[PDB]
RNA sequence: AGUCGC
């Protein structure tokens, strides 16, 4: 049949699948396919349309099945790719340091699918037998597909670390005659991205062995995750008092220093920068330390975060939500802006009747000191507000335009 | 007699408006709702400010 | 140029893992109120014969 | 015959079982509650 | 066969409400599946048809219906000789595979009235009634043991109805839970390494951590296997906790010689052709 | 209704305890449908004799 | 609505039986059996005797999908020991240690306590 | 706080609010007056000032978390959310069942959810006991834990204990009430309240009218289903014009009684019989039905996370901790960081301390508790992890997976939209005669639109064949003549 | 509405500890010590007795128990 | 065919003629039939107002003034 | 119409 959805924004949106019969009454999709969809299961509705004959259903078969769109014509890379829980838990489990028992290691190979049937001999063999990771992984990889590089997530190094040798820092991920030789799978391997693991499967050995290789790998990883497991707590929210009183210390240096060019300019010691005016350059100049105080302090929090840490390994990992969201949820929510200004003067010269008239110091016009999880201040929550609806407007009235 | 004007529910001019706790469960009607919307053809017909 | 047709089908979506990607699970419901016209032939008459 | 209906308040039977009109003897109300059927109908507990 | 464990047992402390044990050199496995057992398989009599003469209360039918299907049934006395509705060759329900309740009740008094389990009654011999005070004038009286609370009344509501309770197990649905919580733990210094604390101090250590009784916290133990679970089968009084367990192993092995003689009749009825 | 982008959609500077934050539709209304905050209040009009 | 009686978790379908067995050519000597009706609770317990004898190669169970009750067995041996006799004699074993694990209990109860029944 | 004493008083006594203002303590301030007084936040700041900010204030805040409008107030540690998070929840809440008045039993509403079991909430808001929220709640505490386990909760759908659900969690009555009403309406055509019969009416649907009552209506307590005729209403038409012997059969009268096509299953419920403002026989019906929470019903927490429940595990089968209490809902981890919902989190950790200590717990937003890791250390004294997680085991093969699993309260939601409701299929249905073509809604039980976006996908597939076949011979397929010689159809 | 037999959670009854729960509240205040002494150790059978509302009471009220 | 305001069961002359208003087709009881032009009832066809506006009714295509006071409107 | 769903 061919099922799809609405609005219906580009072809991967609607394409043939081979009916399942179970019980409730739910369309039931593998999970891989919600991406170019653009579905959720937050409660989004589906149709279905069953062709009604045989020249049709030769018709879908042929040109409209879903392992046949793969890759997108759209910009030649993959539509779909490993996505949320399941991407996660192939970083987790490709890291060098995951080992495992002969049962374990039976338990998984009988979820695959193409397996041969042959156990590879594990990696250690004394002073017990253990598997590692990768080489569980490389069952599941076709043939022979062979990528390189796409090591680039945050580790390693920008670039000069690696030459400094090759000290095996485990990053690179590398892979010849259809086996993983080394480095953590992410979403710049198995993601959507040009260069990527998925694109090699559909283009060197056809397009059906990759949809089973998509089957094979999505249930032998979430079978791994159901004995690791997963989960995000307040233990993934806290640092330390160390990097806290640093964070308050480096936010008090930035205010402090925008009372200083607050002081510049009323002194009237302040000049105008060539192409601009007065204001333009007092704005400009305390909108660079404002958000250059933030990242800073963002990337204070980003060091200190722990390698065991829940929420460090979803963002690292590229299953979802950014470096920034963990910038806000641990260090501080940072400035709030509406048309890309600070918030403006509703009122006669002011911003909220708490702050005196004139006061453009960070507090009273926009910027959050608080972090997600320390709380903000109630001024600091209705100009965040604020900001917020300018996102929630924007879906809107963006959604008419580009439909039209 | 000129005509007929809707009436508010639980304003002082409905019946509810003095009434306690007791007689409103005894009238059948539900001490905690909030009333200030009008009865029109059996239907609550509130109006938007 | 878009109509309302006949042979349709639509419900709340939900996951399933251990779906194949180009499978998808349908309800009983939905399955035995939409048909397929099979045409008869003269070797699978008699599965038919038995549907 | 739907000689029945429970009244308004007073709840005796209003025993119309015709085309009367359905005002409660004795009592003034004229809401009629229909009452329940004499036919067994079973719940599973599930 | 030569190489069975022993599985052997240890009873720490028992009560009528609860029974808290430890079983040493067995796999984890059949510490499991025996969990699983406990919760699901072991049978039970609850109500499960409900026919309703009269409903005047402040309450729609199902729900009465409902919370009449969770009320606890002394099963004490063994469902053994009771059957199950499907193997039973009767028409419907019968004396030998049903126990059949009656419930009368009505507020003619000016006061409000309470509907509790114990004005349910067994038309059956009183060894399968409700659990309230039918076998305890407990010299540990706790002044109520009014078992549930099935309903509120006032003046002039009446509930009427008849239900025929059955054997049924956990699998099937929740009514026939035997457990009232079952507690399963093992290894609890974490040696093994199956759970890895980051910032082991931060962890409170365990009722049966007490080995080293050291700060030390969680020594490592590399050639270890699986040992020693602990467990904690509480009841919720519809069966006695350590019947429970037994009629649970017995459960457990007439479902795997079941499978057996299946497997078994797989070569002797219609004889296998695999080689 | 349905198809222009504008100011009167952004939550003001002046509705600070006067009309809820964020309490106003998610469709193409959103931010035109307003909700009352908890403490306000609505004059009811007098003489100005 | 679509939702099974939940009775159908668990009774066999009269035109079901309860195991059925098929070969692997994959590779020699294995097999595939199919539990039909069944769960976790017999299907892991399985896998741990089989994994306990030293003549099985290979051995593990998956159930197909959560809403069909149903589990499979994959279980290689040596060429000189049949893979079906050790599931039988699996099983036996494992109605032994859990027959000596139910005496064990009763005298253990048995054992100087009061309020025992 | 003298004046405060009287407050105290007010128990017993007649001093009010109005006295508070005849004090002159307070003051009504416009928006446009607003502009123009300097307001300070709290006592607090008022009070140290010395030479931090100014002096010259004139009115101040009687609590700052007063901003909030009515359903914003339900939401917990609203400030620990990111703004927009916190206006999906305030259109959610307003979505969610429960109780929504007590005499509803007597009210003939034309559609209302009524759940079980409603509970307070454990942790709350000092504004929720101002809403009676407390007299009529919204949901229900649930225990839940925020880990992976089967994959069956990706992308926002959640793993549900089945056994909670069978033990009665989140069960709900939903009632449907229909009305009819016997007009005497026509010249000299009539309406009656009865029951039809095959011998002498016209309409007769192949529907089933042997449960209509000899009063030409159902009675309460008849279980009824998706194709029973409810209410037996027939027009008596022709009064005989068709001059002469027009007899035969079914002559005399129409059907157009009123059946089942919204509520596919339930029992009658009530039916009430009366007469409305017209001074026709009138009547109204009311059926009840339970629905299950299954696989597709739509389900949220206080801070703006729905998600739908993708499966339901047994009891056994639910991860399960120590005394194996097993959670109600695994609600997936992916779900928190990327719409960073942070206030969720909290209420576990202030719910779990409230839940165990026995004390409803305060989420008030705006105060000086620094409530994150002050909650945390109460919990720490009763004996758990201080952060809140917990080890679960695995509950199929029993063993205890490597990391540990965050869980506790939190009050959840049974929203409005429900599965059963949505399903729809259609296999040659009516025809709509302006067109020709399907149906458009389920109230006539019709078909999809191929939409003008749907058709230009095909072409993008180039299945020409079944592009024809959907905008074609799958809807509406007509034969024309038209004259060779002129193009015209005529 | 009405106590739910039974603790949605594990699945220990707990109807039955209703009534003595609010003779409790009338003598000693303190309903963790309350909650303690009924016996609901563990805290989902505790939020169960707990967070109840017992809106009975009020639907007691109204005048026809009859309809 | 001008002989049937619904009589049309080619095999056996008609005893009654069913309307299976959910399938869109009319059926004669006791063989199989299908001999439809289907249209439950063209009142409730022009019901096509749903997610589109509706109490202001731009589908009214058609008024209907209360005709059965005059003598025709 | 409006409410509302994504
Ligand atoms: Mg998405
Ligand atoms: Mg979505
Ligand atoms: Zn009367
Ligand atoms: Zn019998
Ligand atoms: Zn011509
Ligand atoms: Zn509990
Ligand atoms: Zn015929």
């Amino acid at each position: 049949v061919i099922f799809n959805r609405q609005p219906t924004l580009h072809k991967m949106s609607m394409m043939g699948h081979r009916v399942r019969i179970l019980p409730w009454s739910t369309f039931r999709l593998n999970l891989s396919v919600t991406t170019p969809y653009n579905a959720d299961f937050d409660g989004d509705e589906m149709n279905l349309h069953l062709p009604q004959s045989l020249e049709t259903r030769a018709e879908i078969q042929e040109l409209a099945m879903v392992p046949r769109m793969i890759v997108t014509p759209q910009s030649n890379r993959p539509v779909m790719g490993i996505v949320q829980d399941t991407l996660t838990a192939v970083r987790k489990f490709t890291k060098r340091d995951v080992f495992l028992e002969r049962g374990e290691v039976m338990n998984l190979l009988m979820f695959l699918s193409t397996w041969d049937g042959k156990v590879p001999q594990p990696a250690i063999l004394k002073p017990r037998p253990l598997w590692t990771g990768k080489q569980i992984f490389s069952l599941i990889i076709p043939g022979h597909i062979n990528c390189i590089r796409t090591h680039s997530t945050h580790p390693d190094d920008e670039d000069s670390g690696p030459y400094k040798h090759i000290s095996p820092g485990d990053t690179k991920v590398v892979v010849e005659n259809g086996e993983l030789i080394m480095g953590i799978l992410c979403k710049k391997s198995l993601g959507t991205s040009a260069g990527s693991l998925v694109h090699i499967s559909y283009l060197e050995m056809g397009h059906d062995i990759t949809r089973l290789f998509y089957s094979n790998i999505q249930t032998v990883i979430n079978n791994w995750l159901l004995i690791e497991g997963h989960t995000i707590g307040i233990g993934d929210s806290i640092a330390d008092s160390k990097t806290y009183q640093d964070i308050q210390n480096t936010i008090k240096k930035a205010k402090q220093d925008v009372i200083e060019v607050i002081e510049k300019a009323h002194n009237n010691e302040l000049e105008p920068t060539p192409g601009n005016t007065l204001r333009q350059t007092f704005e400009n100049q305390v909108n660079r330390i404002l958000n250059d105080a933030r990242d800073k302090t963002g990337s204070s929090a980003q060091k200190s975060l722990s390698e065991y840490n829940n929420f460090k390994s979803m963002v690292v990992s590229g299953a979802k939500g950014s470096k920034i969201n963990i910038s806000q949820v641990i260090a501080v929510v940072g400035q709030q802006n509406v048309e890309g200004k600070r918030i403006p003067f509703g009122f006669k010269h002011r911003t909220l009747p708490h702050f005196i008239k004139d006061d453009y110091g960070p507090e009273s016009r926009g910027f959050v000191e608080n972090s997600y999880l320390a709380g903000l201040t109630p001024t600091e929550f209705f100009f965040h507000a604020m900001g917020g609806r300018e996102g929630l407007i924007d879906t809107a009235v963006k959604t008419a335009e580009t439909g039209y | 007699f000129i005509g007929k004007i809707p009436i508010m529910l639980r304003s002082t001019y409905c019946l509810l408006n003095g009434l306690t706790d007791r007689d409103l469960c005894e009238l059948n009607e539900c001490p905690l709702d909030p009333g200030g919307y009008f009865i029109i053809n059996g239907s609550e017909k509130v109006l938007i400010a | 140029m878009g109509k309302r047709v006949d042979f349709s089908a639509r419900t709340v979506i939900t996951p399933d893992p251990n779906l194949s990607i180009d499978q998808v699970g349908v309800p009983r419901s939905i399955a035995a109120n939409m048909t397929f016209a099979e045409i008869v032939t003269p070797f699978n008459i008699d599965r038919l014969q038995e549907l | 015959q739907p000689m029945i209906y429970i009244c308004g308040e007073c709840h005796t039977e209003n025993e119309i079982k015709s085309r009367d009109p359905i005002r409660c003897r004795e009592c003034g109300y004229r809401i009629m509650y229909k009452k329940r059927t004499k036919r067994l109908v079973v719940f599973d507990a599930r | 066969m030569p190489y069975a464990n022993q599985p052997t047992v240890r009873i720490t402390e028992l009560t009528d409400e609860n029974v808290k044990f430890i079983i040493e050199n067995t796999d984890l496995a059949v510490a499991n599946s025996i969990r699983r057992v406990f919760i699901a398989e072991v049978p039970i009599i609850a109500i499960d048809w409900v026919q309703i003469d009269a409903n005047s209360s402040v309450l729609h039918d199902e729900f009465i219906a409902h919370r009449l299907g969770l009320i606890p049934l002394i099963s004490d006395d063994i469902v053994d000789k009771l059957q199950y509705s499907r193997d039973c060759t009767c028409e419907e329900f019968c004396p030998e595979c049903s126990v059949e309740f009656t419930l009368d009740v009505r507020c003619n008094e000016d006061q409000t009235r309470h509907v509790t389990s114990r004005d349910l009654i067994s038309n059956s011999p009183r060894v399968i009634p409700v659990t309230s005070r039918n076998r305890d004038n407990d010299p540990n009286d706790y002044v109520e043991q009014d078992d549930i609370l099935i309903v509120k009344l006032r003046k002039g509501q009446e509930l009427r109805l008849r239900a025929y309770a059955k054997k049924g197990f956990g699998k099937e649905h929740a009514k026939w839970n035997p457990t009232a919580g079952v507690a399963f733990e093992y290894d609890p210094d974490n040696a093994l390494r199956h759970t890895v604390y980051p910032k082991p101090e931060e962890w409170p250590k365990s009722e049966y951590s007490e080995l080293d009784e050291d700060e030390s916290q969680a020594p490592y133990d590399p050639n270890g296997k699986p040992e020693r679970f602990y467990y904690n089968v509480e009841s919720c009084g519809s069966l006695r906790p350590e019947t429970i367990v037994l009629s649970a192993l017995s459960g457990l092995k007439k479902k795997l010689s079941d499978l057996q003689t299946q497997l078994s009749h797989e070569i002797q009825s219609d004889v296998l052709t695999i080689n | 209704r349905d198809g222009k982008l504008a100011k009167p959609r952004q939550l003001h500077n002046t509705l600070w305890g006067m009309v809820c934050p964020a309490e106003t539709p998610e469709g193409h209304a959103v931010g035109l449908v307003k909700n009352l905050a908890l403490m306000a209040y609505i004059s009811v009009g007098s003489q100005p004799s | 609505m679509n939702a099974p009686p939940a009775f159908e978790s668990f009774l066999l379908f009269e035109g079901e039986k309860k195991i059925t067995i098929n070969k692997d050519t994959k590779v020699p000597n294995a097999c595939l059996f199919t539990i039909n009706k069944e769960d976790h609770t017999l299907g892991n317990i399985i896998k741990s005797q089989l994994l306990k004898d030293p003549q099985v190669l290979f051995a593990g169970y998956k159930v197909p999908h959560p809403l069909e009750h149903k589990i499979i067995i994959r279980v290689q041996t040596t060429p000189d020991y049949s893979p079906q006799e050790a599931f039988t004699n699996a099983i036996t074993d494992l109605i032994s240690e859990l027959s000596l694990l139910e005496e064990r209990f009763r005298v253990a109860i048995k054992d100087k306590q009061e309020g025992i029944e | 706080k003298r004046h405060i004493d009287q407050l105290k008083e007010r128990e017993y006594n007649n001093y009010s609010w109005q006295d508070l203002v005849a004090s002159g303590v307070v003051e009504y301030i416009d928006t446009l007056e607003e502009e123009t007084v300097m307001l300070a936040m709290t006592p607090d700041d008022l009070q140290e000032k010395e030479v931090a900010y100014c002096s010259t204030y004139t009115h101040c805040e009687i609590h700052p978390s007063m901003i909030l409008g009515v359903c914003a107030s339900i939401i917990p540690f609203p400030d620990h959310n990111q703004s927009p998070r916190n206006t999906y929840q305030s259109a959610m809440g307003k979505q969610a069942m429960g109780v929504y008045i007590t005499n509803f039993h007597v009210r003939m509403d034309t559609l209302a959810h009524v759940l079980y079991y409603p509970q307070k909430p454990l942790v709350t808001t000092r504004s929720m006991e101002y809403l009676r929220f407390r007299e009529l709640p919204a949901g229900i505490n649930s225990i839940v834990a925020i880990a992976s386990y089967t994959g069956y909760n990706q992308e926002d759908s959640v793993i549900m204990n089945r056994s909670a659900v069978d033990r009665g969690f989140f069960r709900s009555v939903f009632y449907r009430s229909y009305k009819e009403q016997e007009s005497k309406k026509g010249f000299d055509q009539e309406e009656v309240f009865e029951k039809p019969t095959r011998e002498t009416c016209q309409g007769m649907r192949h529907a089933i009218y042997d449960k209509l009552d000899d009063d030409g209506l159902i009675a309460p307590g008849v279980r009824v289903s998706g194709d029973d005729v409810i209410i037996g209403k027939t027009v008596t038409l022709p009064e005989n014009e068709d001059e002469l012997e027009s007899t035969n059969r079914r002559y005399t009268k129409r059907d157009c009684s009123t059946f089942l096509r919204t509520s596919e299953t339930g029992i009658v419920d009530q039916v009430m019989v009366t007469l409305n403002q017209e001074g026709y026989k009138f009547c109204k019906i009311r059926v009840r039905s339970v629905r299950i929470p299954q696989i597709g019903d739509k389900f949220a927490s206080r801070h703006g996370q729905k998600g739908t429940c993708g499966i339901q595990y047994r009891q056994e089968d639910m991860p399960f901790t120590c005394e194996g209490i097993t959670p109600d809902i695994i609600i997936n981890p992916h779900a928190i960081p990327s719409r960073m919902t942070i206030g969720h989190l909290i209420e576990c950790l202030q719910g779990k301390v409230s839940a165990n200590k026995g004390e409803i717990g305060d989420a008030t937003p705006f105060n000086d508790a620094v409530n994150v890791q002050k909650i945390s250390n109460l919990l720490s004294d009763y004996g758990y992890h201080l952060r809140g997680n917990e080890v679960l085991y695995n509950g199929f093969t029993g063993r205890k997976i490597t990391s540990q699993i965050f869980i506790g309260p939190t009050y959840y939601q049974r929203l409005k939209h429900m599965v059963d409701d949505k399903i729809h299929s259609r296999a040659r249905g009516p025809i709509q005669i302006l067109n020709r073509q399907p149906m458009e809604g389920r109230s006539r039980d019709g078909g999809l639109r191929f939409g003008e976006m749907e058709r230009d996908c095909q072409i993008a597939h180039g299945a020409a064949q079944f592009l024809r076949e959907r905008l074609f011979e799958a809807s509406d397929p007509y034969q024309v003549h038209v004259c060779n010689l002129c193009g015209i159809m005529a | 509405m009405i106590i739910p037999v039974r603790c949605f959670t594990c699945g220990k009854i707990v109807g039955n500890k209703w009534e003595a729960y609010l003779g409790l509240l009338q003598a000693e205040y303190t309903e963790g010590d309350a909650l303690d002494a009924l016996g609901l150790k563990r805290y989902c059978c505790r939020r169960m007795l707990l967070a109840h509302v017992d809106l009975i009471e009020k639907l007691l009220n109204y005048a026809p128990l009859e309809k | 065919l001008d002989a049937l305001p619904r009589v049309t069961c080619p095999n056996h002359p008609d005893a009654i003629l069913v309307e299976d208003y959910r399938a869109g087709d009319m059926i004669c009881p006791e063989c199989g039939l299908v001999v439809g032009d289907r249209v439950i009832d063209v009142g409730s066809e022009w019901r096509t107002f749903s997610n589109d506006k509706a109490t202001k009714d731009p589908s009214r295509v058609g008024d209907s003034q209360n005709p059965l006071l005059s003598d025709g409107d």
